[PDB]
């Protein structure tokens, strides 16, 4: 909404331009969340394009 | 060639940087210019070149 | 289109090296030096990047959008 | 009951249902693309 | 060696242009 008007780089132009595995949201079922602490259930490296 | 008139002409089309005349951006980029290449579209931002 | 997720042989994970590899090229290392910095010793990995062609930046310009 | 396509190069809902000659609501374009389904489908990670 | 040619007023004029455009670019 408030990007600069020089409008050079797409990164400022767009929000959610690049999708990254870090965007994943865990969906624990029932006792899964209780069994395991957070983080340990994740995409391992968080950096993948 | 008229060495004086040509010097009176270069000022209209070029400017000296580090002892060498660099062509003026505003003549190198006519007023209807735009990002032409196979990359990001953009307006006539000679600001960056200057 | 986009860079693949892993090396075709061996199998190392590579989908998080194109951004940084281009960033280092944007630091004017030598391409081989960029690979060395990213730790691609096996040449099957080296080829995976050096011979890549990023098209999606070309295509998405043709992408229709309101 | 009403139907919703989208026009080329403006992508505006043209909302066409009659036997009328097809025509964008605002553009002069004469081509339009159906919207993607809402029904969910599946794919296999192999 | 452009200074071998006696027209030192040119550099002052170029500097005036530089100062103007600098005044324009400093607004960033
Ligand atoms: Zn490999
Ligand atoms: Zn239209």
């Amino acid at each position: 909404p408030h990007a600069a008007k020089d409008s050079s780089d797409p990164n400022e132009l767009y929000v959610n331009h690049k999708v990254y595995t870090r965007h994943m949201t865990w969906i624990p079922l029932g006792n899964q969340a209780d069994l395991f602490p957070e983080g340990t259930i994740r995409p391992v490296h968080d950096d993948i394009l | 060639i008229d060495s004086v008139a040509v010097l009176r002409g270069i000022q209209k089309v070029a400017m000296l940087v580090q002892g060498n005349w660099v062509v003026k951006s505003d003549i190198l980029y006519p007023k209807d210019s735009s990002s032409p290449h196979s990359g990001v579209p953009a307006e006539v931002l000679c600001r960056g070149r200057d | 289109m986009i860079i693949p997720v892993r090396c075709f042989t061996c199998g190392k994970i590579v989908g998080n090296k194109w951004e940084a590899y281009l960033g280092l090229l944007q630091a004017e290392y030598t391409e081989g030096d960029a690979l060395d910095a990213l730790g691609l010793k096996r040449y099957c990995c080296r080829r995976m990047l050096l011979a890549h062609v990023d098209l999606i930046e070309k295509l998405l310009n043709y992408a229709p959008l309101e | 009951q009403p139907m919703i396509y989208i026009c080329g190069e403006c992508h505006t809902e043209n909302e066409i249902k009659s036997r009328d000659p097809i025509r964008c609501r605002e553009c002069g374009y004469r081509i339009m693309y159906k919207k993607r389904t809402k029904r969910l489908v599946v794919f296999d990670a192999r | 060696g452009e200074f071998i040619k006696k027209h030192p007023d040119v550099v002052q004029r170029q500097h005036m242009l530089w100062t103007g455009i600098q005044a324009k670019l400093e607004k960033v």
